RNA sequence: ACGACUUUUUUGCCUCAGGGUGCUGUAAACAUGAAAGUAAACUUUACGAUCUGUUGAGGCUUAUCCCUAGUGGUAAAGUGU
RNA sequence: GGGAUAACUGGCUUGUGGCUGCCAAGCGCUCCUAGCGACGUAGCUUUUUGAUCCUUCGAUGUCGGCUCUUCCUAUCAUUGGGACGCAGAAGUCUCAAAGUGUCGGAUUGUUCACCCGCUAAUAGGGAACGUGAGCUGGGUUUAGACCGUCGUGAGACAGGUUAGUUUUACCCUACUGAUGAAUUUUAUUAUAUAUAUACAUAUAGUAUUGUGACAGUAAUCCAACUUGGUACGAGAGGAUUAGUUGGUUCAGACAAUUGGUACAGCAAUUGGUUGACAAACCAGUGUUGCGAAGCUAAGUCUGUUGGAUAAUGGCUGAACGCCUCUUAAGCCAGAAACCAUGCUGAUUAAACAAUACUAUCUUUUUUGUUUGCUAAUGUAAAAGAGAAAUUAUAUAUGUACCGGUACAUA
């Protein structure tokens, strides 16, 4: 028989398999669809999460409760250091979708590259591209005119510089980022040119666009079902236990409908988070890249002891709004919107009135260190 | 400009780590922690607290 | 009048005994349903301070003992952020009575009142004794 | 859970130590300092919970904190192809 | 002893219950049918109760609640409509629709029922009468006991009441997560220098980048104000439609910042103990106060738009000189439905692509393949394994002129 009282079904049955990602890095599932009319770009980007900071924003909203008044707002901080191009990718659409004709190289590598095809790169006689440490310029330039002939589809090989971080890791992330924008030939063009370079944020981005967010959760390993899935808690009164699964079900089908509850793994999943605003796009030669108009007082963006587990922002950073997925010093990937949002907010231009940089460790007060013994005064 | 002062210590206010109590008498208390939450619960004066800025002022040493 | 109201964090269950905070002779009130409340096997009816709750009188007048009206709440335990960057809370739980036309049935509130459920509800800023 | 996964293995890492960041709340020690009174000399000398001073003192802070090319360390040498 | 025979499912049937009809005497001012609809008469169903006794009595755990998921539609609301007895506001009958939602209590052993209240509305059912190795044990229904009635009595009572053990998963499968080889009777959407070429390619081993068939799927409703005290209305009243701002529910994250959290850690303190003393210890965490940090919500952020369409509104337009949305051909716009898109998985494809480096070895020719082993053999298909216009089908292909015209040819 029907039940007496509808309730909605705990948890998303669209998320099974609750199962940990098989990879580190965030993983695009699709991109940016064609735009002839504007010219090439970069799509995406990887950079690690930091931490969270709070900032004081003026508001705008019109007709708003709040409307004119300020408001207070978290907000993400990502070290962003500039991701190298090293690889282009010719892809060609074919019924059983996009298919790779070739890749072409740059004529050097990075250390930090190699390192990620090497598990024992300490203990190893480092011999990887080293046949193909060169070629005749005619072949590579035969490649390029054979994708262009007959590729529809670019994406650039792109790498990670994590020796400009503080982390235990040294290998680099490497990654693909499609081109969007004008003819094959153009974006070829385009990407020959920027090749050996050194991206930025900047160079890829604007403040105050909204950026989709792709990354893997924080783990916990293997859960109950009132913790994977919230159903209402089991009676005080039980034969045996109180995070002890509910009924399973019917006896037709004779088998355990899938759709149930169950304990298994919980985080580590891969997920996209959408829209994100880009409140700030820092620079790492600004000792001011705190500060705002309202305050206009030197001050690097850096909290009072560091980020948690992270320290001090010695390269640019994005100032996010909002939530990030996966821990902090995680790589976590930023793309452009499939289609560009057209919103009042999409639209809208940030001004920051504070971004805090207090501590994040205990309830330390000051900005700065020097504001800390500014109060304290004398010691011995 | 920039923002008011704690009066519970020489601090300025920075945003978000304040809370405000509104008493029955109409009067507001503004706490920068815990800390001082738990003293104002306990209701304990100012000069017992030999660990404050303004118990250090009360016995002249600053 | 407009109607709109941002978020409070969720407060009193029903069954909650509040303070009637006016010279209507009520020294109590005791909410028995939240109006606008959702629909959810879970939830308890509660109410945030902008909330129209209806309430019995446990304390008060003898005529206002079993009968059921309409309350505005004013004053409340639980903290809530205000997006001015703070979390406010008060000392004790107190609401008004009013009309289910939203009338007011107070004469003057004797407390003080949280400023945007004062802006809200016309009645009870004209009333009340101070702003929060 | 365990496999698995992320790493690094001398432009490192571990180790301690220092600094940063904090957390607690003013250590022991000493005052012929103060202290409700007490007793014993011929005004001086004893006893005394406590409190103040020296004293934002003393302690603790990577274990899943931050920084440091600051100290000493950094082995097995196995197995599959 | 008994499924030779009840109480439990299932099964046949559908009297009874429920749902849908057909009709046209009346009702509906007036008016058969806007709405109705008798007297009559046809079906459908088994969420009813029966009839039953085929199935099970060397046992299918006997009600209900809780919890949890899925399916149905005979749609209550949300989306799009049609009709109206319709001025608007409403509201009422109705169709495509199962995408989405459908609540808090009071009283019960309770399905049911019945109040009070919210709601946006508080639709109806299936899943062994959904769901006892998921729970619970209040109830019918063990053995004790009570009162009434009936029985000479012992006793009896779908008469009422109180008290009364709910045993086992370590098997197989299922499901959830976690590892993981192996696969040339197998593959190939191309490869090679504007031209070739399956009588052809493809070692393997590590490692990166990815391909993405296929499988899953998600966001949701309301309010307020402005439109507007306007249209419309005699007045009273009083919108559609957008727009803006908010809130509910679900989901996915996250912890800056509030709250919550202590056998990280400092201080305090009770009882005892180490001569005092600092130092300390002990009491299954002695007990307080604070409590970074890591978790966490009652804290914070984020949660697409195309396509093909349905009901339907229409068009051109015959049959049928006129007419006709097609109840012919040809068409068009059109929904919370549908399929993509999006997003998640993808040892769900015994899948695969590109790149990097490497293993005395690769390539061509000759002879051989009638202590576990140490020369070595297997083919599902040789017999000329011969054959690359193309839209077509109530006409095609060239060639010549400017997708059209002309002229040849099958």
């Amino acid at each position: 028989s029907h039940r007496k009282f509808e309730r909605p079904r705990h948890g998303s049955l669209g998320f099974l398999p609750r199962k940990r990602c098989k990879r580190l890095r965030g993983k695009i599932r699709s991109f940016p669809k064609d735009d002839k009319e504007k010219p090439p770009h970069f799509t995406a980007f990887m950079g690690y999460k930091a931490g969270m900071t709070h900032i004081v924003r003026e508001v705008d909203k019109p007709g708003s409760k709040l409307h004119k008044k300020e408001i207070v707002e978290a907000c993400t901080i990502i070290e962003c250091a500039p991701m190298v191009v090293v690889g282009i990718v010719g892809y060609r659409e074919t019924p059983k979708g996009l298919r790779i004709l070739s890749t072409v190289w740059a004529n050097h590598v990075s250390d930090e590259f190699r390192r990620r095809y090497y598990k024992n790169w300490y203990k190893s006689e480092k011999k990887a591209f080293t046949k193909s440490l060169n070629v005749p310029e005619a072949t590579k330039n035969c490649l390029l005119k054979r994708i262009e002939k007959y590729c529809t589809v670019l994406r650039a090989i792109c790498h990670t510089q994590p020796s400009k971080t503080p982390l235990r890791m040294k290998k680099a992330h490497i990654m693909e980022v499609q081109i969007n924008g004008g003819s094959m030939k153009e974006k070829l063009e385009f990407v020959k040119e920027m090749l050996e370079k050194n991206l930025p944020v900047s160079t890829v981005f604007n403040p105050n666009e909204m950026i989709d967010v792709i990354s893997v959760t924080k783990g916990h390993g293997t859960k109950g079902v009132v913790s994977r899935y919230g159903v209402k808690r089991l009676p005080r009164k039980t034969h045996r236990g109180l995070r002890k699964v509910a009924c399973i079900g019917a006896w037709h089908p004779a088998r355990v409908q899938f759709q149930i509850p169950r304990h298994g793994q919980k985080g580590y999943f891969h997920r996209t988070e959408r829209n994100k605003k880009i409140y700030r796009i820092g620079l790492k030669t600004d000792k001011n890249s705190a500060s705002t108009d309202a305050d206009i007082t030197e001050k690097k963006i850096t909290p009072m002891g560091g980020f948690p587990h992270y320290g001090v922002v010695n390269e640019d950073f994005l100032l996010l709004k909002g939530c990030v997925a996966g821990t902090k010093k995680r790589p976590i990937t930023l793309r452009k919107n499939i289609v560009p949002q057209v919103s009042r907010d999409a639209l809208a231009q940030v001004s920051l009135k504070f971004i805090d940089t207090s501590s994040k460790i205990g309830h330390g007060r000051f900005q700065t260190s020097e504001e800390k013994v500014k109060y304290y005064g004398p010691l011995k | 400009v920039k923002t008011e002062a704690c009066s519970f210590s020489e601090y300025r206010i920075y945003p978000g780590r304040g809370q405000k109590y509104i008493a029955r008498d109409g009067k507001v208390y503004f706490y920068l922690s815990s800390k001082f939450a738990s003293l104002a619960l306990q209701k304990k004066k100012a000069a017992k607290l030999r660990w404050t800025q303004t118990w250090r002022r009360n016995n002249k040493k600053t | 009048t407009l109607k709109n109201k941002m978020r409070i964090t969720l407060s009193l269950p029903v069954g909650a005994l509040i303070n009637c905070c006016d010279n209507s002779g009520g020294k109590n009130l005791y909410i028995i349903a939240v109006q606008g409340f959702g629909s959810c096997l879970n939830r308890l009816p509660a109410a945030s301070l902008g909330d129209m709750v209806l309430a019995t009188v446990k304390k008060g007048k003898p005529d206002l003992r079993k009968k059921v009206l309409n309350a505005i709440i004013c004053r409340q335990s639980k903290a809530w952020r205000r997006h001015e960057g703070y979390y406010i809370y008060f000392e004790d739980n107190a609401g008004v009575i009013v009309n289910p036309k939203g009338e007011m049935k107070g004469s003057a509130i004797t407390g003080p009142v949280a400023r945007e459920c004062a802006e809200l509800w016309p009645k009870l800023s004209s009333a009340a004794s101070a702003i929060v």
